[PDB]
């Protein structure tokens, strides 16, 4: 594959570097064009920036918190964060957001890796082998009210148990309802003058609880839990403008008041180098 | 060599090797040549 | 059983790692494909598209103003504009090539910086492009700058001018990171003849400047991007 | 001797010519074009109307100052009160449509501005409030007016500094989306092809617009001596290859 | 493969053994050139020599240090090693560097291996379960400032979580902007009368952090991190003069002021055995 | 699941050991090869080349004059130089030949070992260099040297003399490292006749020494080097 | 010994995954089938069967 | 066999095998035959 | 591939792909056509 042809003098009536760019169109000019030029190859096939690579790997989405502590008197177990939940999303953590937002639609397989590490704050005569149990709670099923509910049976839902300190990996299909992701919606649930507006009424798929299958020890112990996603078998459609402004929201494009200038403002003339 | 029965399971596609900006880059009606007059 | 022996590294998470792992939904029958318009394979594609500029970073605020470039009637020799060449930074940083760019850590290949007229019809002039590669100083004068790549536009019916900026360099790529021995050159504009207005037109023209990729382009060492952040996790 | 210049489109009864165009543009490289059985998933026949809902129609005049700083529609939308195309759009559940999108501007070769006209595919808007606050229904279906930019901030509408595109991305950016410019030196219209951009086959026209098509002034508009300071702009805009289906009672929609 | 062979009494016009080393060629005189030589074969490849085995072991290359401790109230993560980073060279351990520097220019893959273990210098009751994150931070990549920065979110920046007391593995292709490394460079960034001389401008490849993702316990512990490197799929060119004195900077050529001699001294004669 | 048995040594990391390992950068397309010359394979190729060897140690600091051989006139019978082979050690150690052969436990072959005279054009002289392999004494006269495998070097238009120390063991394998049992031998020069002057010549000559190794030479068991050593990590 | 590396997920258990076990009764010997009226093989097939609708709640 | 699809990712290259001290023992211009007079 | 002997130890059958809803939606002894008269 060559990058760049031999090419020499010219003096033509056809002029290649005029163009009209109201057009809409970005001619494709090259070096060759407007100067000459010797033999050159690619020696370069691109593969890196390959849709499929660039969301290709494995970004956090979300840090949880959960801890093993005697339940004995407490009224709401979810608050006590007994067991916590969370309402899944992609929206939440922005280093990944952003690019998955350069394109309108996305559609690809997820993988998943849930890392959970454990914490004592205070006083404990060692570390205890805890397990955790990520169970997948779809919309419309029975959400978890206490940390040792009928609902952690998970008959249906899937989920996983593993040690605390450990990873957990496990595969998602294309769960959208549709043939594609949408990373942007410009409408509503419904013709209703105060109902929610974005995807936040797209992106409707449940969420994941988190518990601790051992009872307590003694002393207290706070394990965080972090998701990480990987896209593969990837497809995306209609890219769009980066993102510049800061977010605020998940799900919402909404964007801070009083932002600082995104755009770095000269240390000088507009004739500066 | 797939050890699993579905296809989400499976590994990176690998490159598409398609790669054809001009629905992008040229998303014009009428056909414009590098050289000749973009408005003729 | 199988005698095995694990390898250092068992256990690990290495968020770049492609393998297989079991389905949590085995069975399950996704939606169909259907066909939607504007299919991106890879980003090489889409910073092939160009772009406009915010050469006058000049004001206090981003502006709609800081894509206008000003060019004034009856000067000569002048210098309209100037920028280095760290695409990855400066007027570069939030252009969508740039901002493609800064996801990468290397970079190398030709732009395509263009440059189009919007000042009255019946107006005239002719301005000098012109590129210095590294080595040298920005060009202070015409007679400097016109020593190097360069092109002579002459404004008229065809509104924009293209000019490349012809990959130059020793080494066969260069950092998207602002590094020194990695510059990429500058790029300034001057006046050819002058700016010319028709009578009973008085003001400003303003310059539009576009930037984008030549398919000679090429990117890798994928990275994260200075480009955003956030001190908390967004929540609903 | 034929120009990129001079055009005539022709939809249904109604026919548009420009002497002064700059090409035209097809969103992605695609014509619009009717939903295929292997896409399909409704089950109902669907209804096409053909010429009497795919043809063009006038929106509003807008009026350019020194001082406008752009405009937003949406569609469908813009077209919600047009003709059969509308009425078709509340009595049935379901539909999906493209468009011809033409948008003029004539001034005088002592004028000088530059518009860009582009069309967005699901463009959601951010609210002014920022946090995590909602933008109503009836501000982002303005219908025929459109949301007028240069305009103040009202309590549930969306933000409106030209220089975010509404959405928290930089105005430049907004190239990489089909468009085209009105640079008053080179043209005086531009035209843009919308085809069905959407994930899902056909979809509800009132709940959701598709995509919004935006004119924003770059650079300002400039009068030749003592001439009067503004410029009107009209945007006429023509469905295509439009489909209804599961019609019935006609949707009442907020406000 | 034969080492030396039958070679008997000689009284020739050809004398083999005698040359002019001012030439500047180290003429190929063997055994059997000047004493009568038996048959003898090598029964020797030399693999052991070669380039891809010289280069292609495991050697340390950077030791640091992070810390598992209470967050609050420090000012300077960075400082009070709540995470740490390496800016990746590989001329700050000597073994290596000579090695490497016995050619100008070399180019291979690496395959790296991290090795982190723990310590609690003072009052523990027990040894606790950390995970450590090594994240590659690329040039022009947002370097973490506190320990718990959205940056280890590493979207795209690669990284590793891994057991402290285990190991971490992985490799990486050559990475060099050129078609080598350059082991030195007589030059600099560009012609500026201050400016930095030496590989010192050339060998920017970033830095990689490290963390220890578990919150605090009630003592502190103290985890070292060991990365060890090994080439393979080695190409050198250009030999050199092996280094003869010690090692001042990481980069430089420079050599201590009032080295010792390096040179052996004789205890007696130049007659001496 | 496949049934598996982990063996002893499961977790280990020998950093000897050649795995594969996963790309921490999956899809990164390397910089092209170009042509360099000079390209080396095995270091077993350049020990063949000769260096210069600080046969005059006698000096309280390392100089030029470690390298130069003094030669006297008018004396007979005399002995020039002599030293043991221990080619890891001694003055052997900094050359080229012993620098590498200290990378490596076990050495095997013939060594090449040359003397160029430097001494005025118009000056004569005849030296006898002398390789006495194992098992006796350094030679203590010439009678004795000459009893050996050596070489009588007539000086004149051909400035080097190369005589070659034919690999001559029991054992087929030698130490780098000094020890005994796997002593080289000696090596010793001395006076033929003697070097003779011009008239108005006053002063000294020098003799250059070189070692390099034969195609013969084996070297095996990598290990590292006495020759280089810091005591805190270098910083930049 | 065959080299082999530990990937994440090692050890957990994944209530959804389909793997292969070894038998707790090795050379048991279940019993016959025999012809049995009504198999059904997809829930898919039964919500084909309409039964009534409690459309008065009222009560 | 190779379990990844990276060529970083392979073990050691195995010996050159190529072997040629000529270009480092005898760089000169005029090649010079072993017994021939060096200088001539 | 199967690693062990019996057959209860190996993974799940993958779908039967029969499916007859008629014995238990049309269980009637005379055959009734869709479009004529249920009860004639
Ligand atoms: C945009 C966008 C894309 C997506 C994909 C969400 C995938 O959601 C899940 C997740 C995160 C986990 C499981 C899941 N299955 O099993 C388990 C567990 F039990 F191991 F956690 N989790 C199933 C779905 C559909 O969500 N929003
Ligand atoms: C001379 C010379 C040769 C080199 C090679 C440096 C390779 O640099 C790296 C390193 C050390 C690690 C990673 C890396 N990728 O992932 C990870 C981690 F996250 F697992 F650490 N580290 C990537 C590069 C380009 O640097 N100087």
């Amino acid at each position: 594959t060559v990058a760049s042809i031999s090419s020499g003098p010219k003096h033509t009536q056809k002029v290649p570097i005029l163009t009209a760019n109201e057009t809409g169109a970005t001619m494709p000019v090259l070096p060759s064009d407007s100067i000459e030029t010797r033999t050159t190859y690619m020696h370069f096939n691109g593969s890196e920036t390959d849709v499929e690579c660039f969301l290709g790997r494995a970004a956090c989405v979300h840090v949880t918190e959960i801890q093993n502590k005697d339940a004995t008197g407490i009224d709401n177990h979810r608050e006590a964060k007994l067991f916590n939940d969370w309402k899944i999303n992609l929206s939440s953590l922005v280093q990944l957001r952003k690019k998955l937002e350069l394109f309108t639609y996305v559609r690809f397989d997820s993988e998943y890796t849930i890392l959970a590490t454990a914490s004592q704050p205070d006083s404990a005569n060692y570390s205890s082998n805890l397990v955790v149990q990520a169970m997948y709670v779809p919309p419309g099923a029975p959400n978890p009210k206490e940390w040792d509910d009928y609902t952690w049976q998970s008959a249906s839902n899937p989920s996983v148990f593993f040690k605390v300190g450990d990873t957990s990996r496990f595969s998602v299909p294309y769960v959208g309802l549709a043939s594609a992701y949408n990373c942007f919606y410009d409408g509503y649930s419904h013709d209703d003058a105060e109902t929610q507006y974005g995807i936040t009424v797209l992106n409707h798929m449940g969420s994941m609880a988190f518990r601790i299958v051992n009872e307590h020890d003694e002393h207290k112990t706070l394990v965080k839990i972090r998701v990480y996603h990987r896209a593969k078998h990837v497809e995306a459609w209609i890219p769009r403008a980066p993102r510049a402004l800061p977010y605020t929201s998940i799900g919402r494009t909404n964007y801070p008041k009083n932002t600082e200038p995104v755009i770095k403002k000269r240390k000088g003339d507009i004739k500066s180098y | 060599i797939n050890y699993y029965k579905d296809a989400a399971s499976t590994s990176s596609a690998g490159q598409s090797l398609s790669m054809d900006p001009s629905k992008f880059t040229e998303p014009v009606k009428d056909l414009m040549l590098k050289g000749a007059p973009a408005l003729n | 059983g199988l005698p095995t022996t694990t390898l250092p590294g068992s256990g690990q998470f290495l968020t770049t790692d492609d393998r297989q792992s079991p389905s949590a939904l085995p069975n399950y029958e996704p939606t169909p494909r259907i066909h939607i318009p504007g299919k991106v394979h890879n980003l090489l594609e889409i910073i092939q598209v160009d772009t406009l500029i915010p050469m006058n970073n000049t004001h206090t605020k981003d502006e709609v103003n800081s894509y206008l470039i000003p060019l004034n009637a009856n000067r000569q020799n002048e210098q309209v504009f100037g920028t280095n060449l760290f695409i990855g930074d400066g007027v570069f940083k939030t252009t969508l090539l740039g901002e493609i760019v800064q996801y990468y850590t290397h970079w190398s290949g030709s732009l395509r910086f263009s440059l189009m007229y919007t000042g009255p019809a019946l107006s005239s002039a002719k301005l000098i492009l012109a590129y210095t590669p590294p080595g040298a100083r920005g060009p202070q004068d015409r007679r400097e700058a016109m020593l190097g790549t360069h092109v002579v536009w002459d404004i008229g019916l065809q509104s924009t001018i293209v000019m490349t900026i012809p990959w130059t360099s020793g080494v066969q790529f260069r950092y998207t990171d602002p590094d020194t021995y990695t510059s990429a050159g500058f790029l300034s504009c001057w006046y050819q003849t002058s700016l010319i207005l028709p009578p009973e037109t008085t003001g400003q023209v303003y310059l539009l400047s576009f930037i984008s990729a030549c398919p000679d382009f090429k990117l890798r060492l994928m990275k994260d991007t200075q480009t955003i952040s956030q001190t908390v996790a967004l929540t609903e | 001797g034929y120009s990129d210049r001079v055009q005539q489109i022709t939809l249904g009864n109604s026919t548009i010519t420009t002497q002064e165009a700059a090409n035209a543009v097809v969103c992605y490289a695609e014509w619009p074009e009717y939903l295929p059985d292997v896409d399909a998933s409704d089950v109902n026949k669907t209804s096409k109307p053909d010429t009497s809902v795919c043809r063009f129609y006038t929106l509003d005049s807008k009026t350019w100052t020194t001082g406008s700083k752009g405009w937003c529609w949406k569609l469908p939308d813009a077209l919600k009160d047009m003709g059969v195309f509308g009425q078709n759009m509340f009595f049935h559940s379901l539909g999906r449509s493209g468009y011809t999108v033409h948008v003029q501007c004539n001034a005088t070769k002592f004028h000088s501005g530059c518009l860009l006209v582009v069309v967005i595919p699901e463009h959601q808007l951010a609210s002014h409030e920022g946090g995590n606050v909602s933008v109503k229904y009836t501000f982002t279906h303005p219908g025929e007016r459109g949301i007028d930019l240069s305009s103040a901030n009202e309590v549930g509408g969306p933000v409106k500094d030209v220089l975010y595109n509404m959405n928290g991305t930089l105005l430049g950016n907004l190239l990489i989306f089909p468009h085209q410019f009105i640079n008053l030196r080179t043209n005086n219209t531009a035209t843009i092809v919308i085809p069905y951009i959407n994930s899902v086959p056909i979809d509800s026209m009132t709940r959701h617009n598709n995509v919004s098509l935006m004119v924003i002034p770059i650079a300002p508009l400039t009068v030749p001596t003592g001439a009067t300071p503004s410029l009107p702009i009209t945007v006429t805009i023509a469905p295509m290859c439009t489909e209804f289906s599961g019609i019935r009672s006609k949707s009442i929609v907020p406000q």
